[PDB]
């Protein structure tokens, strides 16, 4: 009868209005990729890094059709209606009165869906995490997203962060990782700066542990370490820069172009975006801290995040993209009220460090 | 006809879609009881030989619908190259590039911009095919034939 | 009238004429899809003495799909979720269209006494339900006495 709001099936047109127990999935493309190319070792770690047009299907509808359509693979069948973008996965999303039971259920699929395409076995969250760390690169560096599907870009793939996002908060929260990954994060912030320039070429380094501050830091504790992490990305640049194979000591401490740090700071603008796409969910004393409240409030606002998707791509793309000096970028990312000498902030940080 | 199944469910939606925003030129409709079953009529576009023409044709769908394209024939006379003998449309949309999103009012204007650019190079009849790439004369007397059978039903 | 609902009729039937000890559910007043069942807790297990309501979602592709049965009130269990969902495999994987919602709720009372910790969704209930049997059925008696409110 009536249209869906929300998310809806492209097969059955249909959301939650009509089937609120149903669960809808997301098709998405995933390869096998190395977590961190500066890693100094010769085998890199490897991981996986995903994409996604954003096109949405019941996970029952997707059977359904793939079933019927005996005589191809399931994955040349599922790209009709992904809109002719090949994919090989079909990442669910937790609706509100959907039971746990069901949703539990499509995202072991979906992990058996990335041990066939990555080849690695037990999908975990810390592999998930880089995948939104490979995902918020591919925005900061202007690579494309389209190149191994066929379709979909900064528009698409800017509406699967959250959801990706809920499957980390998702394992964070059932497995009671939390404090681990709290404790965790914690000695990242507190390590001092001889360590800061080994850091930039490890895997676990500055870029992983914000996506992690994303999943289990609130707003306002993010507001605090901005500053901090915005240090230790800086460093990240210019270590990689002036050393691109591995340091362990800041040799060239000077300044250098704005192209050498504009990957870390759109990364930085990207994670803020996200922040501010999030101010409105409640802190704490909710059952759980920031990882169960941002989790919960994912769960039930499938619309209000799409709008601040877009806003927040608005952003990126039309403020924070074309920032050519530093001094552009503070202005833009609003530090001015804590960081009142932008020339001399950097500078003294590439001083600081050994 | 309770409408409990995917389908149906999915043709009522197919139905309230066609009914009340239908594309311009075409109009269908399910059988008064087996919903399996439409009737729909393509106007022959302007700036086309087709132009003037009432063709009407049937739309049957199983219960594996929308995963299983339906069998879509034309019920009046038709000449033209993607249209075999039977009514049967050789067009990859309805057969091999089927997608289960595609719904009654996706297929109707499919049909019916095909009307007006044919895909001469993969012909189902082997007549209209050459006339429309040899002589644009006949092509378009046969058609003009079709249009005035069109009126006879 | 749909076929879902014609057989939701029949199932009201066999749960009211023939209704197994320990269970009681009935569709609710205005919606014929949305059930709400109590399950007495099994005697001789740590559920003893609960008074467990659960709820049943069902849709039009009933009986060929299974419904979604969760509980309301707080459980403590390897098999169930923290939203009263249940994993179960006649309710999931396993599930025959043969079955009702008398097979349903008494496959439920039948694995509050028989566990499968081999596939769980609770972690902290299937760690204990094994290791610690004296702090299992000290958490599940809370469970217990919770039911009592509303
Ligand atoms: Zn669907």
């Amino acid at each position: 009868l009536i249209e869906e709001p929300g998310l809806t099936c492209c097969i059955c047109r249909e959301g939650y209005k009509f089937q609120p127990t149903k669960v809808l999935g997301i098709y998405t493309f995933t390869k096998r990729v190395a977590l961190e190319e500066l890693e100094n070792k010769p085998r890199k770690q490897q991981g996986y890094s995903t994409v996604s047009h954003f096109n949405i299907v019941h996970y029952d509808c997707h059977l359904a059709a793939v079933r019927l359509a005996r005589g191809r693979e399931e994955w040349e069948s599922a790209a009709l209606q992904n809109a002719n973008t090949k994919c090989n996965g079909l990442l669910p999303v937790w609706g509100p009165h959907v039971p746990e039971s069901a949703f539990a259920t499509c995202l072991a699929r979906h992990n058996t869906y990335l041990q066939e395409c990555t080849g690695q076995r037990e999908p975990t969250y810390q592999l998930n995490i880089h995948d939104i760390k490979l995902l918020f690169l591919r925005f900061a560096m202007e690579q494309s997203f389209s190149a191994d599907t066929g379709g979909g870009g900064r528009e698409s793939n800017i509406h699967l962060i959250p959801y990706i996002i809920h499957t980390v908060l998702y394992v964070l929260n059932t497995t009671r990782a939390t404090s681990r990954e709290e404790k965790n994060l914690q000695g990242f912030l507190e390590q001092p700066k001889e360590k800061w320039v080994e850091s930039a070429f490890e895997v676990d380094g500055p870029y992983y542990f914000t996506v992690l501050a994303l999943h289990i830091l609130p707003p306002e504790q993010w507001r605090a370490t901005r500053v901090e992490i915005l240090r230790r990305l800086l460093v990240t640049s210019q270590a990689r820069a002036v050393a691109p194979g591995g340091a362990t000591r800041l040799t060239d401490k000077a300044v250098k172009d704005y192209s050498a740090y504009r990957s870390s700071l759109l990364f930085w603008a990207l994670v803020d975006l996200i922040y501010n796409m999030f101010k409105k969910v409640p802190t704490s004393n909710t059952e759980g801290g920031w990882s169960c409240s941002l989790a919960e409030y994912i769960r039930h606002n499938d619309m209000p995040i799409y709008e601040a998707a877009d806003k927040a791509l608005k952003t990126f793309q039309e403020e924070f993209m074309p920032v050519e000096t530093f001094s552009e970028f503070l202005d833009v990312a609003g530090l001015l009220s804590e960081i009142t000498d932008p020339e001399s902030f950097l500078k003294d940080l590439l001083n600081s460090v050994p | 006809g309770s409408m409990s199944t995917p389908a149906r469910r999915r043709l009522m939606r197919d139905f309230k879609r066609l009914q009340e925003d239908p594309p311009a030129g075409v109009s269908g409709a399910p059988s008064e009881n087996n919903i399996m079953v439409w009737n729909a009529v393509i106007f022959g576009p302007e700036g086309t030989p087709f132009e003037d023409g009432t063709f009407k044709l049937t739309i049957e769908f199983t219960e594996e619908y929308p995963n299983k394209p339906p069998t879509v024939r034309f019920v009046s006379k038709m000449f033209h190259p993607n249209v075999y003998a039977d009514g049967s449309i050789k067009l990859d949309i309805l057969q091999n590039r089927w997608s289960p999103t595609y719904d009654v009012s996706s297929i109707l204007t499919s049909i019916q911009s095909l009307l007006d650019e044919p895909n001469p190079n993969s012909p189902a009849n082997s007549q209209a095919a050459q006339l429309y790439q040899e002589n644009k004369r006949e092509y378009e007397k046969r058609v003009s034939a079709i249009v005035e059978q069109s009126w006879r039903d």
